[PDB]
Order: structure tokens, then C-alpha cells, then sequence
RNA sequence: UUAUCGCGUUGUUCGGAGCGGGGGCUCAAGAUUGAAAAAUGCAGCCAUUGUUGUGAGUUCUGCGCAUUAAAGCAAAAACCUGGGGU
RNA sequence: GUUGCUUCACUUAUCGAAUGAAGAGACCAAUGGGAUUAGCGUAGUCUUCGGGCUAUGCACCGUCUAGGUUCCAACCGUG
RNA sequence: UACUGAAAAGGGGCAACAGAGAACCUGGGAUUAUAUUCCAAAAAGAAAUUGCAUGUGGG
């Protein structure tokens, strides 16, 4: 007639019933290359960091950065199978003409890599750069936007190397350039333009000279804040 | 010349320590959550005595604060200590002989024993026969406690130090005359070799 | 990979392929049919041999000193059609291995030594 | 239901935290029945015989885990029982 | 404007200790961060005309609690 | 049906033929010489113990 169900609770506080199992992820021992790849971003946090190094951690916005990714995405440079297709229709054409030019410039496509980027900029081809943030070593493209500035090439400092891979077709890329577009992308490419010139090359005298670095941490900032307030008067 | 003795102990060799039947270091318990927080309350089960060792050695025993199971300690007792005895260590514990306090919360005044210099050191100072602190003054602005030490020397040491109430057991074990080389002989049979003396100027110019 | 219930990290289990049987490194040919006969090596003629055949229903022989006496068993059923119920081995200050091996009373020791030709 | 009193050892002790008496429950070490086992062994010669008691000495064992002691008297495998839930 | 010596408050190098790296700090809020959590005003100033820098406001990241008191609520308190 | 994948901090091994551990006893007319090791169906015989399978009773 009665139901024999009940609750039943349990008490954890100190020295009472044993505890379920709590999460410890926070105070474990973890293996040696997570704690040492945890501490280098504290590190490079906490310290002074000279304008140079600095200015790659100041990037393109969300939209700008979205955009310009598609552009690039839809001049993406061909890949072998395309490549061996549009040689083997030239051989063919040359087959069936001995005489007559063949005509293998290849379509329009972006440039790609760091010695064609560096010739690009060096004799003012290219209308637009573009560079990842995070290239490690870091001296491979640290002086890339003093040559733009140099030069007065727009460009632009955005977020992954990886995006930059995805959006040409690998794994990585460290630097990117456009040189001209169709007919139909012009707009698209003076807007984007635009946009990165407002964010950096129009800023140099600031991004010359502001330094970085020197952030404490929350539990710092607290007690800081903490003392002040009890010291007031 | 050759090596002198005090130079060779240097090196190990026959020297060490007779160690075989001690039971394992003597310690508190450590300093965890439950402790820095609460309380925990274990059992006296046992008193004894180990080779080489003048105070006696208690074995308490506690719950596991995260498993289901029993933990065994072993203390250097204080004088008045017994079998069945209820022994509290934590953050709030009452004043009685053999509990285990911060010294923060100790009444300028009183005696301590097996106190740790610096704080989760599970106890380093006032461990010997019949030996013994006191409490001087405490210092809240800095958080510290003075302390007057057997040797009659004054120290600092955190507030959150822990210290056993009491003093160490076995006292006065040296006011008794040994009057036999034999018994110097069993005395030192539990500790090492280093007996029986020879002086200095009863050797030879090489060594 | 979400919640950690240890105060240190242990290796994660990962699938393991088994390995392969490669082909094999040894190709002589060896006949399965001949082992008995490097198993039992020949009888004994001394006196104490000659005493145990009569009164024991015993035979003595040496054999190989890696031998053991299940093998011993089995090379005696087939080399001689007799049935063996206890094997007693030892190694001679010469290096060899002798056995005294006793059959089942339903054969005569006497008359498979005569077939032996001892 | 005991008390100044009783119980006990060669011996340095035990009792309202339960002495002694009447009845029991258990553990250790012996004993006594049988089975094995006379079918064996020994000694005189197809037959005979065939052993039961007392002292002394012996460290197994029991006196359970109080020798000097500022000396206080190894460890583990393997195994045993219980508390829990299955 | 550099340089030396030196006081004090800090923390990330380094040093000592403990632990089977077993519960740190906040939520109680700034002399704090931000365009991918800087969004919006005010003043000056600069600009490659797209927007910046400096100063001071307003937002946002912003949150929950045992107990002690006086249905809510509030004040204490701090896991 | 192998396969597959939850728990259990603290790598692998050696070091005692007097420590720990360890299921068997007597008889023999049974040797020139070995025996708690050999003895043959009346095993002279009487046991204890380990592994795996039968069946009988009980789960
Ligand atoms: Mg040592
Ligand atoms: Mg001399
Ligand atoms: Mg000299
Ligand atoms: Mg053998
Ligand atoms: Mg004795
Ligand atoms: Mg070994
Ligand atoms: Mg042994
Ligand atoms: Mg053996
Ligand atoms: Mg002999």
C-alpha cells in the first residue's frame, strides 16, 4: 500500500561520507610538453615586448579578414591534375598544328611563396598583401611589413597560417599577394583595400612605436584591487 | 700523511646508520584541504619503541578523505598520551594535549612540541626526550609567531606553522649514570659506529 | 579527455594492429618419421641389464641425454610395439644417458630382447 | 552473590571491571578403542616362543606472549576468516 | 636628457619546501581588459579620408552562496 | 566467435642447498658396488597430494 521509495541524501562535507570523484584537471600533474606550451604564452605575456614584435598581435578584423579569404579562395592556383590537363590539351593543339603559338601562361591565380612574395613586392607588383600571425620562427616574415610600408604596398597581418593553407589548397601558407583580378572583382579588391589601408598602413607612425607586453594575471589584478580598496583613507 | 677518521667518515662506507628494525620516519600528517579548512579526528592504536630512539612512537589512525579507506601515522608521542585516545588536527581543534594546531591559534604562552619551521614541513623542531617550545608573542600586521627553542635561541617562524600541544615523552633519560663500557657498547649498537673513542695524541704523526 | 578524477595523467589507450606471420626462416627438410630412432640410441649387455630383464621385465638403453621420459615412452611404442609403465633415467659420470624402462607385464622383456637381438 | 576476607604457585598474585561452590561450553597436549597388523620382524628347530610393572636422565611441549635494557628481540610470498554488496 | 648609488612596493627569471603536483583566486569589483568581449558620448589632436591617438564618462566581460539577523527584501559574512 | 575497450599512482630483474616454504611410510632372502629412489598383481604393501575428464547425489 506504501511505496518504499525515499530520498536518501549524503553529506560531503569535511570528514563525512566519501565523496563522489571530483574533477582535477586543474591540479594534476600533466605531461611535460603541455605544461611547458602553457607557461610560453604566460611568459610571452608578462614581459616587455619591443613594437616589432608587437605589431603581430594587432590583426585585421572578422569581416575583413572573412572577405579577403574568399578572394583569394576564388583565385586559388591550379592544382596537378589541372595542370596536366591544360598541358596535355596545348600538346594536343600542337599536335594538330606544328606551326601557331601555343599559349601556356597558365590562368590568373594568386602568388605563393615567400621568395615569389618577396620578388612581387620588391618590384611593386602586387596590389595587395596578406601575412600570417603566427610563424614560428618568427624572422621569416618579421621584416615583411616594413618592406610594404617601404614600398607602399597595402597589406594586411590576419590570423592563421592554417586559413591561408585552406585557402589556397594547403597546409600552410606564410604569405600571400595579389597582383590583379578579373573585371568583376575590382570593387571587391579597392574596398578590401580600403579597409586594410585604414587598419595599417594609414597607422605606421603608431605601430612604429607602441610597445606590448606587461599584463598581469587576474588573480594579481584582484589582489591588487583588493588592497587598494582596504587601504582607502 | 694518510686520511684522517674524521675525513673517511665522510665517504659512507661503515659508517651509516644501523637502520634494519627502525620503524619508518616519524612525521605529521599532511597538510590538506581538511586540515587548512575543518578538522580531522583520528585513533590512538598503539605505543611503541624503536631501536636508537629515546621518546616512544604513537601509531594513529584516520579516514581517508577520498577513498574508502584507512590511513595509518606515525607521531613521536607526547608525555600523557594513551591507547584509545582521540586526537584532533585541524584549523579548529580544542586546546588539549596532542592536538595539532596552526601556531596562529595557540595562546601566547603555551608549550609545543614537533613544530614545523616552515609551513606542510610536517614538523622539524622540538622533537627530542623531554624537549619542548614556547610561545612567546604573535604579530598579526605579518602574520608571525616567536617562539623560544631548547637550545634557549628565539625564531620567527609563519603563523601557519602547525604545533602538538605537550612535550616530548621520556624525559630525564639522562640523569641516570652509565657506569659500564658494556652499556655504552649496547647504547650505540642501535645508532652507528662510532665507539669507542680513541684520542688524537694516542695516534701516530702520519695520521 | 573531458573530466580527469587523478591527481597525475596516464597514457591513453589507443588501437594496437596485430603482427604478421612472416614466412619462414628455416627450410630444411626434416623428416617427421626418424626422431625415435635419435631418441633411443642402443641397449646394454652388462650383468646388472642382464639381471633386471629376467626378474624386473626391465630394459636398459641409452639414449639422448636431452631426452625426457614422456618422449622416451612414446619412441619406445614406436619403435618396438611394447608398452611402457615406468621410466627411470639417470646420467653416468660419462656423460650419457641411460634408462631403465619396465613393461606392462602383457609383454614378455625377455622375448623383445630376443627380437632385438640382445 | 564474596570482604576485613577468601582462592592459588617451587617462585616474584588474583577477586563487585565478579572470588569460591553446583552444573556446562571450548582449546592444547596426552590416553583408550579399533582399522592397518601378522600376512611382518627376531630366535631356537614344521612346529615352539613371544612382556607387563617401577625409579633416573633427556627441550618436544606446557607453564601463553614481565631475562639485562639509555639492549625491548626481521620481512614477504602463500594461505585463513569476516564486513559489504553481488 | 643620460649615468651611478640607493629606498620601497611588485612577479615572470632563479632559489628552498611539500605533495600520489587532491580543491588556487574571484564572483564582495579596479589605478582591469576588448573591434574575434572597444560598443557609445565629450574635448583636443592627427590622417594615406578608409579611420586613429590622448584624456575623462557610460556600457559590456559581471554571477552564485551556508549561516547571523530584521512574507519578500536589505545588511553582515565569505565557501 | 575471435575481436573490442571501463577501472587498478609509484618500470624490469637478481641476491638464503642452515631464515620463510615443502603431498611418503615401514618390510624385503633386494646389489660385487645404489636405495624413505629398486620390488608387480596377493604390485610385500599401506597412504597423501596436483591437473583435467566421467558418473552418482545434491544446487
Ligand atoms: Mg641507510
Ligand atoms: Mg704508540
Ligand atoms: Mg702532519
Ligand atoms: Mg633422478
Ligand atoms: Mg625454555
Ligand atoms: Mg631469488
Ligand atoms: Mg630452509
Ligand atoms: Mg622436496
Ligand atoms: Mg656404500
Amino acid at each position: 500500500v506504501a511505496s518504499h521509495f525515499a530520498a536518501r541524501p549524503k553529506n560531503f562535507g569535511i570528514g563525512q561520507d566519501v565523496p563522489y570523484a571530483r574533477d582535477l584537471s586543474r591540479f594534476m600533474r600533466w605531461p611535460t610538453f603541455v605544461t611547458m606550451q602553457r607557461k610560453k604564452r604566460v611568459l610571452q605575456r608578462r614581459l616587455k615586448v619591443p613594437p616589432a614584435l608587437n605589431q603581430f598581435t594587432k590583426v585585421l578584423d572578422r569581416a575583413s579578414r572573412n572577405e579577403a579569404l574568399k578572394l583569394i579562395k576564388k583565385y586559388a592556383p591550379e592544382t596537378r591534375k589541372a595542370r596536366r590537363e591544360r598541358l596535355q590539351k596545348v600538346a594536343e593543339e600542337k599536335k594538330k598544328d606544328p606551326k601557331k603559338t601555343v599559349s601556356t601562361k597558365a590562368p590568373l591565380a594568386v602568388v605563393t611563396g615567400l621568395q615569389e612574395v618577396t620578388r612581387a613586392i620588391e618590384k611593386k607588383q602586387a596590389r595587395m598583401v596578406v601575412i600570417a600571425n603566427n610563424v614560428d620562427p618568427v624572422e621569416l616574415v618579421l621584416w615583411m611589413p616594413n618592406l610594404c610600408r617601404a614600398n607602399k604596398i597595402p597589406y594586411a597581418i590576419v590570423k592563421d597560417m592554417a586559413r591561408l593553407g585552406d585557402a589556397i589548397g594547403r597546409k600552410t601558407a606564410t604569405c600571400v599577394a595579389l597582383t590583379d583580378v578579373n573585371a568583376e572583382d575590382e570593387a571587391t579588391l579597392k574596398n578590401l583595400i580600403r579597409s586594410v589601408n585604414a587598419r595599417f598602413l594609414s597607422r605606421s607612425d603608431v605601430i612604429r612605436r607602441q610597445w606590448g607586453g606587461l599584463q598581469l594575471s587576474l588573480r594579481s589584478r584582484a589582489e591588487l584591487r583588493k588592497k587598494h580598496a582596504r587601504n582607502a583613507g | 700523511g694518510k686520511t684522517v677518521l674524521s675525513c673517511r667518515k665522510g665517504n659512507g662506507s661503515v659508517y651509516q646508520v644501523h637502520g634494519h628494525k627502525r620503524l619508518g620516519p616519524a612525521k605529521l600528517r599532511i597538510l590538506d584541504y581538511a586540515e587548512r579548512h575543518g578538522y580531522m579526528r583520528g585513533v590512538v592504536k598503539s605505543i611503541e619503541h624503536e631501536a636508537g630512539r629515546g621518546a616512544a612512537l604513537a601509531r594513529v589512525e584516520f579516514r581517508h578523505p577520498y577513498k574508502f579507506r584507512r590511513v595509518k601515522e606515525l607521531m613521536v608521542a607526547p608525555e600523557g598520551m594513551f591507547t584509545g585516545q582521540s586526537v584532533f588536527c585541524g584549523q579548529k581543534a580544542p586546546l588539549a594535549i596532542g592536538n595539532v594546531l596552526p601556531l596562529g591559534q595557540i595562546t601566547e604562552g603555551c608549550i609545543v612540541c614537533n613544530v614545523e619551521a616552515k609551513p606542510g614541513d610536517r614538523g622539524t623542531l622540538a622533537r627530542a626526550s623531554g624537549d619542548y617550545c614556547i610561545i612567546i608573542s604573535h604579530n598579526h600586521e605579518t602574520g608571525r609567531t616567536r617562539l623560544k627553542l631548547p637550545s634557549g635561541q628565539k625564531k620567527s617562524v609563519p603563523s601557519t606553522s602547525r604545533a602538538m600541544i605537550g612535550i616530548i615523552s621520556g624525559g630525564g633519560r639522562i640523569e641516570k649514570p652509565v657506569l659500564k663500557a658494556g652499556n655504552s657498547f649496547y647504547r650505540f649498537r642501535g645508532k652507528r659506529n662510532c665507539w669507542p673513542k680513541v684520542r688524537g695524541v694516542a695516534r701516530n704523526p702520519v695520521e | 579527455r573531458k573530466s580527469y578524477t587523478r591527481p597525475q595523467f596516464r597514457r591513453p589507450h589507443t588501437y594496437r594492429k596485430p603482427a604478421m606471420a612472416k614466412p619462414s626462416n628455416r627450410v630444411t627438410v626434416e623428416s617427421k618419421d626418424i626422431a625415435a630412432f635419435n631418441v633411443i640410441r642402443y641397449p646394454l649387455t652388462t650383468d646388472k641389464a642382464m639381471k633386471k630383464i629376467e626378474e624386473n621385465n626391465t630394459l636398459t638403453f641409452i639414449v639422448d641425454s636431452r631426452a625426457n621420459k614422456t618422449e622416451i615412452k612414446k619412441a619406445m611404442r614406436k619403435l618396438y610395439q611394447v608398452k611402457a609403465v615406468k621410466v627411470n633415467t639417470l646420467i653416468r659420470p660419462d656423460g650419457l644417458k641411460k634408462a631403465y624402462i619396465r613393461l606392462s607385464a602383457a609383454h614378455d622383456a625377455l622375448d623383445t630382447a630376443n627380437k632385438i637381438g640382445l
